[PDB]
């Protein structure tokens, strides 16, 4: 029952803040965190949220949720803030995890989020993971081998030295999943180990583990709306929430790489003239803009960033005017520093890394996540037995 | 006045005083001083101070000699030191008494100390001269006889540990008291010294076809590598030669393409070689200038053989071995590795240890069992470990091992899902090699049940209970731990030997989570937890566990069942039988509620509740065997544990408590006669004239008694139960701050009935200038019980009546609490047509704790209103205003009982009116306006109650728009 | 609420009527069979006893074969009015009703409610 | 932005011309921006803001592109990053300057221009005061009782231990563990029957310990032990009083009159009462290890209650079995007699530190924390003790003609052996069973030679490298290096088991025992050639 992601309709703006600034899903066993997303209504409606543990590819384990819970699942978010003193009136929907409900997570692994809304239909569903530590996950990006896909290509190696979990059978039992930033959808998941030279496997080859390199995220800052602050020129207000209109964006693929930095996708909701930023900040219509003559294909150059899931949905697909050969799409955003990117999709859900229209230089400053997965075959459920973090401003070609 | 301080000469502060006083020094008495420093002065080249030395007015004046601020450094004071040394001459005093820098801090008295001459001496002396005629004194070895500062080596001290700094003065007059006023200044180190660098990171990577993957590496770095930002402190101290061969073969692909054997054959070598810039031996000094020196060729093997710290792994492994398909069937995987290492340093002297292991699995996964496990794997580690012999024994360390698992899995019926899974550990021994007999079943040292059944209770198949999904769970546990022979074979000093050990475990998990989703007044979920918990442990139980498993105590306990074994066990006769014996019966026990409705009354509100009541008692005993009955005895048994219950207090949860008088308090004063008289009922028979402290059997004393107090106050209650019993006002402080009165109200200490506590939140006021209106309310309480304890005092001896006049009491306990804090009291906000978007909090709690330690309860408060307002209004003007206001309060009210004394102990009053009034003037330039305000009272007399303000403008101007 | 009173009397008559002793009593309920005097511990006086306090079936619930040495106020109420008689070498019971016991609620190894016999030795007092 | 100020606080301390701090500000907000390129070579690029949200928002890119002329690649300023291609010559790679790249045939020449661990501790600092036996019976049976380590040969179990510290910090805070607070007369020798071991002088403070022990020679520690027995305030011969129930007269209570405030009872007022978070505890060998710190002189009170076997003893008084707080007798707030009790306790560390009594001795000296260490786990924790006289070896030498047992014991052996089975910290095979020699390792007894929650190295004797060598090299008297046998006058560091840490440094000579383990305004100017020899 590979269940998957939900991208909805009203509500927008969601994350998984955990300790303040957003972060992506990948949490520890104990550590605390919200679901912080936000309705575009007065409504103060009445979302009742669930969870459900999940296998590597993402059929529901069949544990039963007394087991990776202590607590319930379906009881309406108690907390949430209406949009205080601005133009896009929404309410702030906010819920800790280990909450009055379900009073902790109890259980390593995959999990999925629901906010079925008022009656059972999901709304929405965000999957997070919750690693245990017991490995030693030491990796480390480094330029591929081969000397065509060299410059925009970043392998990733890597070994799992425990001294905590005995493997019974590394080479079926210890799954592995590669998430290039935070992303889940480009993954490079399913490795066996070459080696396991000992009681610690070792991935060292450069045929699957090898991400494209993507060149970096664009941003813009509207801490405050009617600015003109970072490449966001020509802010006009008409009858409406403001609207934000940014630079004509240029394809970097046939160009050098530009020492250009990033925080990886994170948006930092944000205001000036704001005491709390998460209910008074404002939406403000965005109109991006990509000028990429040389990008001539069938695909759809889809927007994405964390603040969308890196979704694809129909309300990002940019469009080509022919008025300027230049596409272009207004998206919704709130304030604050937001970064992006333009990814081409096949047409469905397949998205073409390669030939992007920004690039895969590979020395762009990337952040790759590992965890490891891990099943004996006398447990229900695939544990998740520790992750290693390794970005590529140490790529030791 | 005999010198005026200085600055040193080449310095951009202050300096030591080291002054000998009246009595003088002898030809040799030196006095000294010390501070503890943990420095490395390997990198650098030259110690250079300065020093300087007057004579002391109105006394003797000093020659340019007698006189030597030596210092001290190394490990020590008298066994490890390094002095340098030199003869102060004094600074011509007597006279103006400012004399320039240059003349004071001379440069005759001064030192720099090329550090490198240090480890000249050192060799010179090392090994050398020990203890005859050379080493002066003390055993000083001031270099003499033989090739400034005459320097010093004692014990061949060290650089880097380089402690106890002692810098003190030393006389070397013939006949002479010397008396002076040294000084000393700027210790500072000269020029570090640099290297070079070296690296080479050759790396080979190859695929044979999809059949050897050989990935060699290696890495030849040299002394002080580091990188271009590395000082020259942080380069590199080692040279290091690594490299890893790993080659992955495939062995089944060569076999032929039907069979589909995947016999893998993993490979590695590899080893460093880590040579130390200095020799771990006599750090101060570099392998070089021993390498470099012919001193004894049979000593240089010595040498540059014990500054090695080689290693080197070279591991085997068949991990991965199956067969493909594409009960009865090899479906196994099989796998068998044994790395090895052998190791070099400054002292091992010689390392090796090689884990070999094995393994195997079944995993089939098939009303029968879905599945079925197995897996055992031999882990036989080993080691060795000589040590320099400045050589001796190898330290033999081996460790041997055998284990398993068995799983189960069912599917009993259509939701039912028995699980099952034990395992083992049992050591191997055999003592050799660790290819010695390698089948061989060792001892059992630990074995683990465990039972996990689901059940969902089929509810549904009766009609009307289609509401329902009552779920359930069940992890029963079980261990059996070996205790090692220390126990087992103990020893008494009369001569026997006893046997006593082998603890065991248990475990429960009893879930059962209702829903109750009401779809047959008006409620929408009644959700229901239970969750117990529990366990015993079993220390000294004498048998064993053969194999697959043990029911030895009863079946029922390998499966939870906490009846008490521990009674049969002890009839059987396979219970310790020791009589003095340490360990402990223990037990455990958890309880849980959360009964959460969904009450909708109105078409648009929904109220809701909870239930909570937590538990868990901790009991244990030392226990004994009798000889004769061969029966059980618990010595002296106790439990401990928390509590809490979601209570209601709402009662009396707005009557005024203000530190001069609240209705409730006055209550808990009052029921402390009521429920005295109402619980001797229970102890004195309604047919006994319940005796008190003041009437004529029961007379109250002299005043110089030593119980007079209690009998003049605490007059007329009944003879065991004062006003300061713990259960004469407990009950009394529940039926007080609750509201429920006495005389009518349980006289309890746990109660085991929750109160909703609801959360009650309107909404559906919208039926037009409202654009949205809502409300909120919250509660939450408790009765809190920290921990509680059994007093050994309640036993069963003829003594009740405590040490002041109360009786002993079953449940010692102390701090109970209530917590009943509101949530947003009355929280709506709304906004208007075009904007007055209030919001408005009123937050409010208290927090009653009454301690027995001390008998006086305590308080808190709150009331921290809100109040937002906003009118964000855009056409082109956009007009903002975003102003609020706050409000706190707090109290510690220490409220005593017997004599109205509540004395406050905190407060706050702090209120905030902080405001904004954005104002975008046309497109560009707007104009903000801060207000931020707030005083801060004084609750108590030591808080000064500030006030302090913010104000001004801004004037954006948004240029390129 | 229990009156534990007249049964209490009952079961103190029919048992020193089974046993032949002949016990005299108080005005609160008492009955001891004194045998010795060793030649008063007061309310105020430490105390030193070697009793055995069993029931009136004949199990016992309390021994005290070493010493010990109480306040002589903390003590139940059936010791604080028979006690007294007796001093430092004499011996003494107390046919204790249950409510110059532990009470018609009683603790553990003391059923509510029951006949407390007692066989004090009071070696000294202090 | 014009900002107004009016911090003002109202103690009357401040002058009349500190009242209203009215102080202002001018804070600038420069915040500008230029984009687009000029003659569709180079692309201008500028950003600065006076503060962002992140700091590498501030910059100024300029980069020329020669659009189709293979001799230039681009010329960049603001930020260099130079390629970032080697492995061992990462220098500048992220910062302001210039970068330039020329392609030749496959020769392209970017260049920039632009701006687990150890520890080693010592028989000397090992731990301050926050380690203190229950009492001088659980100090004086703290070595025999581990002979045998996971055997602990007792019978002991402390139920219930309640530590009673000066309230330095007045806070009615009524959330951890409410606010129980109380007085305090607390006694240096309430219980501590006389010992068999150590004379009197090193168990009781009382200048005459003669007529109040009431028992045999080695009873263990309760109220009864002596006559300060709390149980018998007045009555029969206690040396209490009932006066030395109240604070106020506390002097006067001891119907003996020898007794001073520091030397012999310590008093408080208002004392804390530890919560359970504050303080952790052996129940089986009686000793606190409180989380938290001593020396600034805060008496440390405490009484408990054990259970050895059958029988339960009591060694002070508790909150809710001793005297009750105040027992007021009058109605008129004219008329009331109020009085506070004190609850009598088991003083532990005596704010006068004086080293002569033994309350000095109850400070629990042989457990030392590793340096910044905290839930040490094993399987990744070497101890190893060492002892650097001549350098950092790990066995003893003889003195020149020292033999230092002759014919030891089985297990005393002081030889040729580690410093580790030297000190009785390794006895234990990898299963943790005895053997002669030693398995080598450090044991690793979570209860007995470890605290694994935050480092500590428990040793296994009241005075590891005081006593314990002493009598393992010995062949008299431990009370005086006047009869040492010269073997043992060189190893006996004594002098710190007798004195305090900071004092008792000038004995720094002996400090030689260490024990390892290892637990868990510039400018850049480069280039690079790249060369491109046919593929491959």
């Amino acid at each position: 029952i590979q269940t998957e992601v939900v991208p909805p309709y009203n509500i927008k703006t969601v994350t998984f803040v955990q300790n303040g600034n957003n972060v992506v899903p990948i949490f520890e066993l104990n550590s605390t965190f919200e679901f912080q997303f936000d309705d575009l209504f007065g409504n103060e409606a009445n979302y009742y949220f669930e969870i459900t543990h999940c296998d590597y590819n993402w059929k529901p384990s069949d544990i039963p949720k007394t087991d990776y819970l202590r607590g319930f699942d379906g009881q309406r978010i108690m907390d949430y803030s209406n949009s205080f003193n601005t133009l896009q009136v929404y309410s702030h929907y906010r819920l800790p995890f280990p909450n009055q409900f379900t009073t902790q997570i109890r259980l390593s692994g995959n999990y999925i989020l629901k906010i079925l809304n008022e009656d059972k239909e999901v709304v929405l569903s965000r999957k997070f993971i919750v690693y245990e530590e017991h490995c030693t996950v030491g990796a480390q990006v480094k330029r591929t081998r081969n000397l065509s896909n060299i410059n925009y290509k970043q392998n990733l190696d890597f070994t799992i030295a425990s001294n905590d979990i005995t493997f019974q059978t590394p080479t079926q039992n210890v799954k592995v999943l590669l998430l290039q930033n935070g992303n889940f959808n480009t993954a490079i998941k399913n490795i066996p180990p070459q080696y396991t030279i000992g009681n610690q496997l070792v991935y060292k080859y450069d045929a699957e583990t090898q991400f494209w390199g993507g060149n970096e995220f664009l941003y813009f800052e509207n801490k405050d709306i009617r600015a003109a602050n970072n490449n966001v020129g020509r802010i006009g207000s008409n009858n409406d929430i403001y609207n934000a209109y940014l630079y004509t964006n240029a394809a970097r693929g046939n160009q050098i790489y530009t020492n250009y930095q990033d925080v990886n996708g994170n948006f930092v909701v944000k205001n000036i003239n704001g005491a709390d930023n998460s209910i008074e900040a404002d939406y403000a219509w965005v109109y991006f803009t990509l000028s990429a003559p040389a990008f001539r294909m069938n695909k759809d150059i889809y927007i994405t960033g964390i603040f969308n899931n890196y979704s694809l949905s129909p309300e990002y697909k940019m469009d080509y005017n022919t008025d300027k050969a230049v596409f272009e799409k207004a998206v919704m955003i709130k304030q604050g520093f937001t970064n992006y990117q333009y990814t081409v999709a096949d047409k469905k859900g397949n998205i073409d890394l390669e030939n992007a229209i920004d690039g895969n230089f590979y020395q762009t400053e990337n952040e790759y996540t590992i965890l490891v997965y891990y099943k004996e075959s006398i447990d229900r459920y695939q544990r998740v037995i520790g992750k290693g973090n390794a970005n590529s401003i140490n790529i030791v070609n | 006045c005999p010198v005026n301080y200085v600055m040193p000469p080449g310095v951009q502060e202050q300096a030591l005083a080291v002054r000998i006083g009246g009595a003088g020094l002898q030809y040799q008495d030196s006095r000294a001083v010390f501070k503890n420093v943990s420095v490395d002065m390997r990198q650098y080249k030259k110690l250079k101070m300065f020093l300087h030395a007057e004579s002391l007015p109105n006394q003797p004046t000093l020659e340019d000699d007698e006189m030597v601020g030596f210092i001290r450094f190394g490990n020590d004071f008298t066994q490890n030191f390094y002095q340098v040394e030199i003869p102060l001459k004094v600074t011509k005093t007597g006279g103006s008494c400012s004399i320039s820098p240059d003349l004071v801090w001379m440069d005759d008295n001064s030192i720099d100390l090329a550090l490198d001459l240090l480890t000249r001496m050192k060799i010179k002396a090392m090994s050398i001269d020990i203890n005859s005629s050379k080493r002066d004194v003390n055993g000083i070895y001031y270099p003499d006889n033989d090739p400034k500062l005459t320097l010093g080596i004692k014990g061949n001290p060290n650089f880097g540990l380089v402690r106890n700094l002692m810098v003190g003065v030393k006389s070397r007059a013939d006949h002479k008291d010397i008396k002076g006023e040294v000084w000393f200044n700027e210790l500072r180190l000269a020029d570090l010294e640099n290297k070079g660098g070296m690296a080479a990171i050759l790396n080979v990577d190859t695929n044979m076809a999809d059949f050897a993957t050989v990935s060699a590496t290696g890495r030849k770095s040299t002394i002080g590598f580091g990188s271009l930002e590395q000082g020259a402190n942080e380069r590199d101290r080692e040279d290091v030669q690594q490299y890893n061969i790993v080659t992955n073969l495939n062995l089944g692909k060569l076999l032929p393409k039907k069979w589909g054997i995947n016999l893998p054959f993993n490979y590695a070598i590899g080893e460093e070689v880590i040579t130390p810039e200095y020799d771990p031996f006599n750090q101060d000094i570099k392998l070089d200038q021993l390498i470099r020196e012919t001193t004894d060729q049979a000593e240089k093997d010595n040498i540059r053989t014990r500054a090695i710290d080689y290693t080197k792994r070279k591991s085997i492994n068949f991990i991965g071995v199956r067969k493909d398909r594409a009960y009865d069937i090899e479906n196994f995987t099989f796998s068998q590795s044994y790395n090895q290492v052998e190791r070099h340093d400054y002292e091992v002297a010689d390392y090796e240890d090689e884990q070999s292991n094995s393994a195997v699995n079944y995993a089939y996964t098939f009303y029968l069992p879905s599945n079925i496990s197995f897996n055992t794997n031999i882990l036989r580690q080993s080691n060795r470990q000589q040590f320099r012999e400045v050589g001796l024994d190898p330290l033999y360390r081996r460790n041997f091992a055998f284990n398993y698992q068995y799983g189960f899995g069912f599917n009993l019926t259509k939701s039912l899902k028995l699980n099952y899974s034990a395992t083992s550990n049992n050591i191997v021994r055999n003592f050799f090699n660790i290819w010695d007999d390698y089948l061989d079943i060792g001892t059992p040292n630990q074995h683990a049940q465990q039972l996990v059944l689901n059940y969902d209770i089929p509810i549904n198949k009766i009609p009307i209970f289609g509401f329902v999904k009552a779920s359930y769970s069940y992890t029963a546990d079980y261990m059996w731990q070996r205790s090692s022979t220390a126990f087992s074979e103990y020893e008494d000093p009369n001569g026997t030997v006893y046997d006593l050990g082998n603890t065991i475990q248990n475990s429960n998990s009893n879930t059962l989570t209702t829903t109750l989703n009401m779809n047959t007044t008006s409620i929408k979920n009644v959700q229901i937890n239970y969750t117990k918990n529990s366990g015993t442990v079993l220390p000294g139980y004498t048998p064993s566990v053969g194999f697959l498993g043990t029911s030895k105590p009863s079946l029922g306990f390998v499966f939870g069942s906490q009846d008490d074994v521990r009674y049969e066990a002890a009839k059987r006769g396979w219970l310790t039988t020791y009589q003095d014996f340490n360990q402990s019966f223990t037990q455990v026990s958890n309880k849980l509620l959360k009964v959460t409705a969904n009450i909708d009354l109105l078409p648009d509100l929904k109220v809701d509740l909870s239930m909570d009541r937590s538990y868990s008692e901790n009991t244990s005993e030392q226990y004994s065997v009798d000889p004769s009955t061969n029966e059980y005895k618990p010595l002296s048994p106790y439990t401990y544990g928390m509590f809490s219950i979601s209570t209601v207090m709402i009662k009396t949860a707005f009557s005024p408590s203000d530190e001069t008088q609240s209705a409730a308090f006055d209550d808990f004063r009052s029921n402390r006669l009521i429920i005295a008289n109402r619980l001797a009922e229970g102890h004195y028979g309604s047919g006994v004239a319940i005796p008190r402290y003041g009437d004529a059997n029961n007379p109250i004393p002299a005043e110089t008694d030593p119980n007079y107090a209690v009998y003049t106050a605490n007059q007329g209650y009944p003879i065991g139960y004062t006003k300061s019993n713990q259960a004469v006002l407990l009950p009394a402080f529940l039926a007080a701050y609750t509201g429920s009165d006495a005389s009518s109200s349980s006289t309890n200490i746990f109660r085991s009935f929750p109160i909703p506590n609801w959360s009650i939140k309107y909404n559906g006021l919208m039926r037009d200038k409202f654009k949205r209106f809502s409300l909120q309310h919250n509660y939450r309480a408790s009765y809190t019980i920290n921990q509680f304890r059994s007093n050994f005092d309640y036993n069963s001896s003829p003594k009740v009546q405590d040490v002041n006049t109360n009786f002993y009491n079953e449940i010692i306990m102390s701090n109970v609490n209530l917590v009943e804090q509101f949530s947003p009291l009355i929280r709506m906000d709304f906004e208007l047509k075009s904007s007055l978007r209030v919001l408005s909090e009123i937050k409010k709690d208290r927090a009653l704790s009454m301690s027995f330690d001390n008998n006086l309860l305590t308080e808190v408060k709150g009331m921290e209103y809100i109040i937002g307002l906003g009118y964000r209004f855009k056409d082109k003007s956009d007009i903002n205003i975003k102003a609020d206001f706050s409000l706190r309060n707090n109290e510690t009210l220490v409220r005593y009982l017997d004599y109205d004394n509540n004395q406050l102990a905190a407060g706050q009053n702090i209120w905030s009116l902080k405001l904004t009034a954005d104002y975008s003037f046309s497109k560009n330039l707007t104009a903000i306006f801060y207000y931020d305000h707030s005083f801060s009272k004084a609750v108590i007399s030591t808080s000064f109650p500030l006030t302090n303000i913010r104000s001004g403008f801004t004037l954006r101007y948004n240029f390129g728009n | 609420v229990k009156d534990y009173t007249a049964e209490n009397e009952k079961e103190i008559v029919d048992y020193l009527a089974q046993n032949n002793l002949t016990a005299q009593r108080t005005n609160s309920g008492l009955y001891y069979i004194i045998t010795k005097e060793g030649s008063h511990p007061t309310l105020n006086s430490n105390i030193t006893v070697i009793y055995k306090g069993y029931f009136t079936n004949g199990k016992v619930f309390d021994e005290s074969t070493e010493g010990v040495s109480y306040s002589l106020r903390t003590l139940i109420p059936g010791w604080k009015e028979g006690i007294p008689l007796l001093k430092s070498g004499g011996e003494i019971q107390l046919f204790v009703p249950a409510h110059l016991g532990y009470g018609s609620n009683g603790n553990k190894t003391v059923p509510g409610g029951a006949v407390l016999i007692f066989e004090i030795t009071l070696v000294s007092v202090n | 932005d014009l900002g107004v100020r009016y911090t003002k606080q109202d103690n009357p301390a401040f002058s009349p011309r500190n009242r209203s701090s009215l102080t202002f500000d001018f804070d600038q907000r420069i915040s500008m921006s230029l984009m687009g390129k000029i003659g569709t070579r180079l692309e201008v690029n500028a950003n600065y803001d006076t503060q962002s949200t992140f700091a590498f928002q501030n910059l100024f890119k300029l980069a020329y592109t020669p659009s189709e002329d293979d001799i230039i690649q681009k010329v960049e300023v603001g930020n260099v990053s130079m390629p970032l291609n080697s492995t061992l010559i990462r220098g500048a790679q992220s910062l302001f300057g210039v970068k330039t790249q020329l392609q030749f045939g496959r020769t392209t020449i970017t260049g920039v221009f632009s701006e687990v661990q150890n520890f080693d501790l010592y028989a000397l600092d090992y731990d301050n005061d926050r380690h203190f036996f229950l009492s001088q019976y659980f100090r004086n049976k703290y070595d025999v009782s581990l002979k045998n380590y996971p055997f602990i040969d007792s019978r002991v179990q402390i139920t219930r231990l309640e530590v009673w510290v000066t309230n330095k910090q007045n806070r009615v805070t009524t959330t951890g563990g409410g606010n129980n607070l109380r007085n305090i007369i607390a006694l240096q020798d309430l219980g501590e029957a006389q010992v068999s071991g150590v004379p009197d002088n090193e168990v009781v403070v009382i200048s005459s310990t003669a007529g109040f022990f009431n028992n045999p020679i080695d009873s263990p520690t309760s109220n009864t032990n002596n006559k300060y027995d709390p149980a018998t305030i007045g009555q029969a011969g206690s040396f209490l009083n009932s006066n030395i129930r109240e604070i106020v007269t506390a002097k006067s209570g001891f119907n003996n009159t020898n007794v001073s405030e520091a030397t012999d009872y310590s008093v408080l007022e208002n004392a804390r009462k530890l919560t359970t978070n504050e303080y952790t505890f052996n129940p089986q060998l009686g000793y606190i290890s409180l989380q938290q710190r001593l020396a600034n002189d805060e008496i440390l009170a405490v009484a408990f209650e054990y259970t050895v076997g059958g029988k339960v003893y009591q060694v002070g008084e508790f909150g809710s079995d001793g005297v009750d707080a105040t027992v007021v007798t009058g109605n008129n707030s004219s008329n009331q007699a109020i009085i506070t009790q004190s609850l009598v306790l088991k003083m532990l560390k005596s704010n006068l530190t004086n080293v002569k009594n033994p309350v000095w001795n109850l400070m629990m000296k042989n457990v030392y924390q590793i340096p910044q260490a905290y839930q040490i786990k094993q399987d990744d924790f070497r101890l190893n003790i060492l002892y650097t006289d001549p350098s950092p070896i790990n066995y003893i030498t003889p003195v020149q003609g020292s033999s230092f047992p002759p014919n030891p014991a089985p297990d005393s052996k002081v030889e040729q052996t580690p410093l580790l089975n030297v000190f009785n910290l390794d006895r234990l095979n990898y299963n943790n069973d005895p053997q002669a020699g030693g398995d080598g390792f450090f044991d690793y007894i979570p209860g007995v030679t470890v605290d694994v929650q935050n480092g500590r190295v428990i040793f296994t004797t009241k005075e590891p490298f005081g006593e314990l060598i002493f009598n393992k090299l010995q062949t008299e008297s431990y009370n005086d290096p006047t009869t040492y046998n010269a073997n043992q006058q060189k190893y006996v560091f004594r002098n710190m088991y007798r004195n305090t840490q900071a004092g008792a440094l000038q004995d720094s000579d002996k400090n030689k025992f260490l024990l390892r383990g290892k637990y868990k305004t510039r400018r850049f100017m480069g280039f690079n050639i790249e060369h491109k020899i046919s593929d491959k």
